[PDB]
RNA sequence: CGAUGUCGGCUCAUCACAUCCUGGGGCUGAAGUAGGUCCCAAGGGUAUGGCUGUUCGCCAUUUAAAGUGGUACGCGAGCUGGGUUUAGAACGUCGUGAGACAGUUCGGUCCCUAUCUGCCGUGGGCGCUGGAGAACUGAGGGGGGCUGCUCCUAGUACGAGAGGACCGGAGUGGACGCAUCACUGGUGUUCGGGUUGUCAUGCCAAUGGCACUGCCCGGUAGCUAAAUGCGGAAGAGAUAAGUGCUGAAAGCAUCUAAGCACGAAACUUGCCCCGAGAUGAGUUCUCCCUGACCCUUUAAGGGUCCUGAAGGAACGUUGAAGACGACGACGUUGAUAGGCCGGGUGUGUAAGCGCAGCGAUGCGUUGAGCUAACCGGUACUAAUGAACCGUGAGGCUUAACCU
RNA sequence: AAUUCCUUGUCGGGUAAGUUCCGACCUGCACGAAUGGCGUAAUGAUGGCCAGGCUGUCUCCACCCGAGACUCAGUGAAAU
RNA sequence: ACACAGGUGGUCAGGUAGAGAAUACCAAGGCGCUUGAGAGAACUCGGGUGAAGGAACUAGGCAAAAUGGUGCCGUAACUUC
RNA sequence: AGGACCGAACCGACUAAUGUUGAAAAAUUAGCGGAUGACUUGUGGCUGGGGGUGAAAGGCCAAUCAAACCGGGAGAUAGCU
């Protein structure tokens, strides 16, 4: 099954009406190191909720 | 008359003196509490609205809490209405126990049927299956043809097709009330009722004779 | 479920004697013979026990006039007046479904005795 | 749970030995006979000087099945094989005169009282 | 269709799962902390904790069993000798997960899973 | 050329 | 004719009614039972097999009935490919022959990832005039609508007798539909056990890997039908054919012209589901927001500063919710998930040790050991205050109250 | 009848029922003797027919283990 | 045409089990096949199990299921023996 | 002894499903026939286009064949589109 007419550029546009990404708004900052990090995730230097977890 | 809101506990059985096993659904019916009356003057129809159970205060909202507060009953897991019937009369804050049913004899029991997800034609509509064998190519559970030819030249609305099945409102009519025990918040009705254990049920006295 | 336990065990028998698959039991069952209620005996080998509280049940197999008759009792039905152990059987297996494929002589199971 | 093509043993001195069910009477599209229902059979095997010969086509009540019978309390009576008792077409009612093997009380059925009155067990 | 079913299938067949988690409970135990996808990490807790639990009672049976699962004596040595008596008095939750972002090469949700004291 | 398309 | 593929089958259907069954009715050469014929009626229902490619037909056996038609002789981007069916081959028949048959026979490639319409599901957006959370009313829409048999009445009415009812009531079935997992069962590659071959963990003992889960015996939770519960209705309204009352036109007669009584599974209701995007955007209850400044073509104007509630949503733990979204639960003032404790359940007496035996193996400790998704508990682990979105009292007109 | 139009010929057998099968008849539309006639043990991925076992072929479908389908990331077509 | 599930002659032949160069498991040796991560819908593909029934399927038992070894005993018509 | 039997290699290609913008311009999987013979295979040679070769299908002669491919006559001719 293939199209009988070439869809319109407008239609392409409408089909993509919903693929905008959503930026996060959910970063937080570790109280004890001040690195940004997703909520509920650890930081790059391995801090989580202030205590230094991990250590690598 | 009015009906109560309960919870589906599970099924078991009551063995009877003369060796019958009655299969029963065990429905919890905590006191229903009237959260609002409605009348002609104010609403254009008479009915009680009721709550039951309890709700984590943190998860009660400002609006909800307002509305509850007014009737002076504590929050409950939800609200449900029952159409009053010329004669029936209640007052805000009134408490209704399962003993409402200490007779009736049969009840209609509404719940939300277990959710099967995206059902295909066979399961959802009892569509009878094509050959497993004898040449059939990729077409065993598939739904067959869905129309005629140019005439319609379309598919008719209401066509039995595959889609969500389950997880919708279902009433089951005229089940024998088996037991009513308010001290224990029990309603035993004979037979299985809609919805998985745990979910809400609406028991109204059966409408059919 | 805590309620349902309450409902179920207040309906359970507190005297079901002991028996295990292999044992030969005689179940005495109430029945209406025409115009008469009356106890009636069913005796055979316990080939299976379904252990579930009020819903507990057992399948008793017996060879009546030439072929098998299995009947699954519901241990707590009033219909079941009494259960009795005529002979303690020695097997190892919870479900004795294989005795079906055995006739007369192969069917026999060692006595437990102990 | 007998249906078309199902083979059954005979439970009487009718002379029939193996009958095949060619019809489940009692309802349009009705698919199974059991408990104590009335099927229509042909005869695939009969003894040499019986009251029915092979090839004969009449009816028969079913009196024993592997699927068995439930009871008001939940329990089940199962049988190792499927058995019926021949009846004659324009009368139902049993051709044989003796009955073999156990039968179940479901046969209380007025017209099958004979069958219970004969017949060893239950 | 899943209703009330436990157990993640990790796009694997039964044996393979079993293999892998055997190979991974051992890892976690040895190193006391490892990094893995968040899904696996969460399953791992189901395999690895009851080994610990088992180990809180030293007997021959229990070691052999802990060898049946795991099949590595170094590891069944550590449970029992170190780990069991470490968690002697704590009722489960021997393990802990720390979500830690996203795998470059495929964007898989990663996490650390660790014994609750490490020190190592 | 051999009956149905295209046997 | 720069391609509109086909008989039958399978699957799925949808209309017509010249109606097969069920319902109502007139006549009958209708005693009853059972028929015949016509009128009304399309709500629902309306067979499996033997043979043949068949449709059909015949035959067997059911059934209340096995309706007749339309829909590209409905339905091949849905399947099938037996019929038809190119190329191989053969018989008969024709032809000197190549060959041919609208004769027969054996064999013989069925592609297409769905843009649009349509359809089934499920979301995102905005709107409904300040914003919000709920519970609703119910315009509209959809579903459903079948029927056997037995018993009573009554062996009565009727009938010479055989036989055998109407009206009404009571049961219990067939087929169909929905729900459910309590029971009976299926499955249960996540539970337990037995066992073959081989490799390994040094060996023994004990285990593990691989061989379809190696092959098997069982089986929890869940899912599920064959399992067990419930349904079709009664009632009401207006009618069809039809039966009539009163009654003229037409001194009589006349169901009709005025007026009045009845009358069916059809219709409108009553039952179940959806349902205010019902833009004609409805009702009710509750909740939240009470700063100023500048500019322009000065108007429902544009901007800035401060503000940022109700609520939404986010993140995490998740669910008998689920393709994804969505919906529901829970986030320490906590049982949401995992673990952990106890119980249950399943399997069916582990290991080790001891005793017996030459040994295989038995017995004791022992209904042992192990035991998933189960029940009852338990903060051990993970569910961090926060962020974002949404604002800051809400147009004009008239009316009614009101100062 | 690989041959028979009429034709599912007729009769018999098998089946509850058999336009096929087998045995028969002869009215051979339109068999026939190396364009070989009729038989024929064995052989056959050869055509037709019956039966035992066997079974999810089917009544009528359920559950389960896996690869796709679905979701996230990377790459990235097609016919029209 | 491709780092293509195709095609391509000869030589070598370990252990256990086995008749075997079949087959299963191994040794030496060589590999996990150049997108992965999750989900656990329909439907498709490829497998396992299935109550009662048992060819009722269908043009047709198509496809499945079933049979399956060794040694003894023992095997009908018919036959060119 | 045997164009002998069963069965791997090897040769083949009866059934089905898959695939059908394939992993593949004919295959994959499960089943299947031959398998000391008119067997099967490597290397090289010979036969050439109205010609070859053919246990005969109009088969095969470089993804083709009721007359190969290449270049030429050549802008064959086309009352057709
Ligand atoms: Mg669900
Ligand atoms: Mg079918
Ligand atoms: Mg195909
Ligand atoms: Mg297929
Ligand atoms: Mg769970
Ligand atoms: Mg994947
Ligand atoms: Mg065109
Ligand atoms: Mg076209
Ligand atoms: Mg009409
Ligand atoms: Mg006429
Ligand atoms: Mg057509
Ligand atoms: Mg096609
Ligand atoms: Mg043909
Ligand atoms: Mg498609
Ligand atoms: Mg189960
Ligand atoms: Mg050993
Ligand atoms: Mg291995
Ligand atoms: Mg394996
Ligand atoms: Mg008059
Ligand atoms: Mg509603
Ligand atoms: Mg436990
Ligand atoms: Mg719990
Ligand atoms: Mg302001
Ligand atoms: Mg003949
Ligand atoms: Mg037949
Ligand atoms: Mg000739
Ligand atoms: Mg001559
Ligand atoms: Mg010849
Ligand atoms: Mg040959
Ligand atoms: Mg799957
Ligand atoms: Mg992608
Ligand atoms: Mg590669
Ligand atoms: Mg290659
Ligand atoms: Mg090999
Ligand atoms: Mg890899
Ligand atoms: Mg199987
Ligand atoms: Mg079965
Ligand atoms: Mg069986
Ligand atoms: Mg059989
Ligand atoms: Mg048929
Ligand atoms: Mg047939
Ligand atoms: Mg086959
Ligand atoms: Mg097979
Ligand atoms: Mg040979
Ligand atoms: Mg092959
Ligand atoms: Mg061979
Ligand atoms: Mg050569
Ligand atoms: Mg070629
Ligand atoms: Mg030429
Ligand atoms: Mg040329
Ligand atoms: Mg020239
Ligand atoms: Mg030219």
């Amino acid at each position: 099954a293939v199209q009988q007419n070439k869809p319109t550029r407008s239609k392409r546009g409408m089909r993509r009406s919903h693929d905008a990404l959503t930026a996060v708004t959910s970063l937080s900052v570790d109280k004890t190191s001040g690195e940004k990090h997703l909520r509920h995730h650890i930081t790059a230097d391995g801090y989580y909720r202030g205590r230094k977890v991990i250590a690598k | 008359m009015i009906g109560l809101v309960g919870k589906k506990v599970g099924m078991t059985r009551i063995f009877t003196e003369d060796g019958v096993s009655i299969p029963v659904t065990v429905i919890e019916v905590e006191a229903n509490r009237v959260t609002q009356v409605k009348d002609l003057a104010n609403d254009g129809y008479r009915a009680i609205q009721v709550t039951t159970g309890a709700k984590k205060a943190n998860r009660v909202t400002k609006p909800e809490a307002g509305h509850f507060a007014k009737a002076g009953v504590e929050a409950g897991r939800g609200l449900w209405e029952f159409r009053l019937a010329e004669g029936e009369e209640f007052t805000v804050g009134q408490s209704i126990s399962v003993e409402l049913f200490a007779d009736v004899k049969k009840v209609d029991v509404t719940g939300t049927s277990k959710g099967k997800g995206f059902a295909g034609t066979v399961k959802r509509w009892n569509f009878r299956t094509q050959d497993a064998t004898h040449g059939n190519s990729l077409s065993h559970r598939v739904p067959g043809s869905i129309g005629q030819n140019q005439t319609p030249g379309k598919v008719f609305k209401g066509k039995k097709m595959a889609g969500q099945m389950g997880n919708e409102r279902v009433t089951v009519q005229s089940l024998d009330v088996v037991r009513v025990d308010a001290e224990r918040n029990l309603l035993l009705v004979k037979g299985a009722v809609p919805g998985a254990t745990g979910s809400d049920l609406i028991v109204k006295p059966a409408v059919k004779a | 479920s805590n309620i349902i336990k309450q409902l179920e065990q207040e309906q359970m028998k507190q005297d079901v004697p002991s028996f295990r698959p292999g044992d030969t039991v005689e179940v005495k069952v109430w029945v209406v013979e025409g115009s008469k209620k009356r106890l009636q005996a069913f005796e055979g080998v316990v080939i299976a026990i379904r252990n579930r509280g009020l819903h507990s049940a057992f399948t008793v197999r017996k060879i009546s006039n030439g072929e098998g008759v299995e009947r699954v009792f519901q241990t707590h039905s009033p219909v079941v007046d009494s259960i009795s152990v005529k002979r303690r059987g020695a097997v190892r297996k919870a479900k004795l479904y294989y005795l079906r494929e055995r006739t007369g002589k192969a069917a026999r199971i060692k006595e437990r005795l102990n | 749970m007998i249906q078309e093509q199902t083979m059954l043993n005979v439970a009487d001195n009718s002379g029939a030995r193996r009958v095949m069910c060619i019809k489940v009477l009692g309802g349009s599209h009705r698919r199974y006979a059991g408990v104590g229902d009335i099927i229509k059979i042909t005869i695939k095997e009969a003894i040499p000087r019986g009251k029915v010969k092979k090839g004969d086509v009449l009816k028969a009540v079913v009196v024993r099945t592997k699927k068995g019978v439930r009871r008001p309390d939940g329990s089940v009576i199962r049988f190792d094989g499927n058995a019926c008792v021949l009846l004659n077409n324009n009368s139902e009612q049993p051709i044989g005169t003796r009955i073999f093997g156990p039968v179940t009380r479901e046969l209380r059925s007025e017209k099958f009282m004979k069958i219970i009155s004969l017949a060893p067990e239950v | 269709m899943r209703h009330r079913k436990s157990g993640r299938q990790l796009n694997r067949n039964s044996s393979h799962r079993q293999a892998m988690f055997r190979n991974m409970a051992g890892s976690l135990v040895r190193h006391e902390i490892i990094k893995t996808t968040l899904p696996k990490a969460k399953e791992l807790r189901r395999v690895v904790e009851p080994l610990i639990t088992l180990a809180k009672t030293d007997s021959v049976a229990n070691r052999r069993l802990a060898f049946a699962r795991t099949r590595d004596n170094e590891i069944v040595a550590k449970l029992f000798n170190e780990l069991g008596p470490r968690f002697a008095s704590r009722a489960g939750g021997y393990t802990r997960i720390l979500k830690c972002g996203f795998r470059a090469g495929d964007n898989a949700p990663m996490a650390y899973i660790e014994l609750v004291d490490r020190s190592e | 050329x051999t009956x149905p398309f295209x046997x």
